[PDB]
RNA sequence: UUUUGGCAUAGUUGC
């Protein structure tokens, strides 16, 4: 899975095994990417 | 005038904008309702899930 | 947050009208003559500029992600 | 036993509104054109809105809300158009929705606004009615707002958006010759403006065999249809409600 | 019934679980209800 | 092939 950092907004893959950290600033906060499934609104 | 029939109000209705707020007690977060659900582990009756 | 489209009671387009409106207040317009400039009759609509609050300015100093 | 002869005069034709007279009528039949002017009208409105991508402050549910309420050029496109549940397609198509899309990237140093004039549409004849435009949202550096969306046919009674009019003001009676509002001080209330009275007069004389007739419209358009549109395709969408009320009785009776 | 000799406790009554139920929690770690608590250290010093 | 669950302290809030 791919995770964005909270503070250099880097995507990194992570695996379920690993702690996780920001690959190029060490952060320790990371965001999930946005969904790639459809997603439909009725504009109301 | 009235909105259904468009004929005037007899009476004059007081009308301008006025500050209102919306508080938080919705009613979808206050409605519910128990039949047949997870009673207690030691008293056998209902409780809150 | 930001300028709703609609006037909320009779429906008129208010939302193509925030810039020009603080425009027209950088030319020292008094709020009344700048929605009067505007088109803006009804006090209904008025109330939409008049009223407004901009957040959304103060949610863009924040950085993306 | 028979309809009434009523009778037009058109006070005032701009391109936001029209103003004018509608003379012997019932109340009940001005009233429910008014009403039709609002509710019954049908335009052309986005209501279907699949977002690819977001990254604005707004949440997605926001963004469609406000795409919702853009007003369509729906002059005549939207009398050729199908609503969607009647259509037959594939639940969508040229003859039952107009597709838009909007991509906009804010790849650059300065606060970009999304306008109006970014939705793109499918169809010349349906375009966003400021196309000074109509803000969707601003956007900061990297950030994105990709989405598609489909405008369809259908009337103010469903939702709000599909609603034309842009404030329908109505009167009758301006002098309050039939009393139907008793002014406790009629002294206070200022003339309206098809008042005929001289301002020594605060009211006009009681009429005792009055009734409610020359009934004074300012019927003004959101900008989806000419407001002369307005009036038309509101008469002729109650005289088709009636229609199909008469067919209908004339099976239940058979 | 009740005969004053009986007012002396000579022998206590221990309920069923029933009573003093054994809740489980966050897999098997079962938690002990207080009137369990009391009986084990009555036990306890009964033993003794 | 049909599940189930912490509890009992304190606070806040609604009528
Ligand atoms: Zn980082
Ligand atoms: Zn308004
Ligand atoms: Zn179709």
């Amino acid at each position: 899975m791919i995770y964005i950092c909270g503070e250099c907004h880097t995507e990194n893959e992570i695996k379920s095994r690993d702690p996780i950290r920001c690959r190029e600033c060490g952060y320790r906060i990371m965001y999930k990417k946005r969904t790639k499934r459809l997603v439909v609104f009725d504009a109301r | 005038y009235n909105g259904f029939t468009g004929r005037k109000i007899t009476s004059q209705i007081f009308i301008g904008p006025t500050y209102y707020q919306r508080l938080k007690h919705m009613v979808d977060d206050k409605i519910h309702s128990r039949a047949r659900g997870p009673i207690q582990i030691l008293n056998r009756q209902p409780m809150e899930g | 947050m930001i300028i709703p489209v609609r006037c909320f009671t009779c429906g008129k387009i208010v939302g193509n009208k925030w810039e020009a409106y603080l425009g027209l207040l950088q030319a020292e317009y008094t709020e009344g003559d700048a929605l009067d400039a505007l088109g803006l009759k009804r006090y209904c609509c008025r109330r939409m500029l008049l009223a407004h609050v901009d957040l959304i300015e103060k949610l863009l100093n924040y950085a993306p992600l | 036993p028979y309809a009434n002869q009523p009778t037009v005069r058109i006070t005032e034709l701009t391109d936001e509104n029209v103003k004018f007279i509608i003379e012997n009528t019932d109340l009940a039949v001005a009233n429910s054109i008014r009403r039709v002017f609002i509710a019954e009208v049908p335009i052309i409105a986005i209501d279907w809105v699949q977002i690819d991508a977001n990254s604005s402050v707004l949440h997605d549910e926001f963004i469609a809300h406000r795409l919702g309420l853009i007003p369509l050029t729906s002059d005549d496109i939207v009398d050729k158009l199908q609503y969607s549940r009647d259509c037959t397609c594939e639940e969508f198509c040229p003859e039952c929705s107009v597709e838009f899309t909007l991509d906009v990237r804010c790849n650059e140093d300065q606060t970009r606004h999304v306008t109006s004039r970014d939705l793109i549409s499918n169809s010349p004849r349906v375009i966003p009615v400021t196309s000074d435009d109509i803000l969707i949202v601003k956007l900061r550096k990297g950030q994105e707002l990709r989405l598609r969306a489909y405008a369809k046919k259908g009337f103010g009674k469903e939702h709000a958006k599909w609603n034309p009019t842009a404030g329908v003001a109505f009167e009758y009676d301006p002098d309050n010759a039939l009393r139907h509002t008793v002014y406790p001080k009629p002294e206070e209330w200022p003339k309206s403006e098809y008042s005929e009275l001289d301002e020594d007069e605060s009211q006009a004389p009681y009429d005792p065999n009055g009734k409610p007739e020359r009934f004074y419209y300012n019927v003004e358009s959101c900008g989806s249809l000419r407001p002369e549109t307005i009036v038309l395709s509101a008469l002729s969408g109650l005289k088709k409600k009636l229609s199909d009320l008469q067919t209908q009785l004339s099976h239940e009776i058979q | 019934y009740a005969r004053p000799e009986w007012m002396i406790v000579t022998v206590l009554p221990v309920p069923p679980l029933s009573v003093r139920p054994a809740v489980v929690m966050q897999g098997s770690a079962r938690n002990q209800d207080d009137l369990t608590h009391k009986l084990a250290d009555i036990v306890k010093i009964n033993n003794q």
